[PDB]
This record gives C-alpha cells, sequence and structure tokens, in this order.
C-alpha cells in the first residue's frame, strides 16, 4: 500500500509530487546508454 | 477543525456544542430574554464563551503545530541523503 491513498495532505504532497517528478524527468533525459 | 481530522479538536468541539445544545434545549424562550431583560441571556452566553475560550485555545494549539510539522516535513524532502 504504497499509494497512501487515505489519507490528505496539501503542501507536503504538491511539492513532493513536484519536485518527484522534476528529479525522475531529469534522470530520465539524461538518456544514459547503461 | 476539520481542515486537520485530529480527534483533538473534534472530539473536544462536540462537547463545546454540547454546551450549546445545552442552552439551545430552551430556544424558543431565549428569543424572547433581551426584548424584556437581557440579563437572563447575558448568563447562557458567558456559559457558551467560556467553552469558547477553552476550544479557542486549543484550536491555536492546533494550528501551531500543524505549521510547524509542515515546515520541516517540507525541508526533509528537499535534503539529498548523499549529500546532507
Amino acid at each position: 500500500d504504497p499509494a497512501r491513498d487515505p489519507q490528505y495532505a496539501e503542501n507536503e504532497v504538491d511539492e513532493m509530487r513536484i519536485q518527484k517528478d522534476l528529479e525522475l524527468e531529469q534522470y530520465k533525459r539524461s538518456s544514459s546508454k547503461s | 477543525m476539520i481542515q486537520s481530522q485530529r480527534p483533538m479538536m473534534l472530539q473536544s468541539a462536540l462537547a463545546f456544542e454540547q454546551i450549546i445544545k445545552n442552552s439551545k434545549a430552551g430556544s424558543g424562550g431565549k428569543s424572547q430574554i433581551t426584548w424584556d431583560n437581557p440579563k437572563e441571556l447575558e448568563g447562557y452566553i458567558q456559559k457558551l464563551q467560556n467553552a469558547a475560550e477553552r476550544l479557542a485555545t486549543e484550536n491555536r494549539k492546533l494550528r501551531k503545530w500543524h505549521t510547524t510539522f509542515c515546515e520541516k516535513v517540507v525541508v526533509l524532502m528537499n535534503i539529498d541523503l548523499l549529500r546532507q
């Protein structure tokens, strides 16, 4: 159950969402051949 | 209080509501107090205000803590474990 769906937060989850996406997308774009 | 869902506040707020309801049991008569003699109503209000003061105090503590925990969590998620 990592989803943590039956929970609510505004500032914590929004900022984590934004940061989570920004970092992962940058690492994908690095286009490593590994 | 529903913004936090902590029973600390939801349960005691019900106790406050009960104090209100206890007075509300005579609402039909309260509707006519001020017109003739406001002192009786002053008593009913003071009772509710004393409860309101207790609940307001708990609300302030709740808001203080809520901000405190929010601020620290939003910092932790920005800390790279490999550096800091």
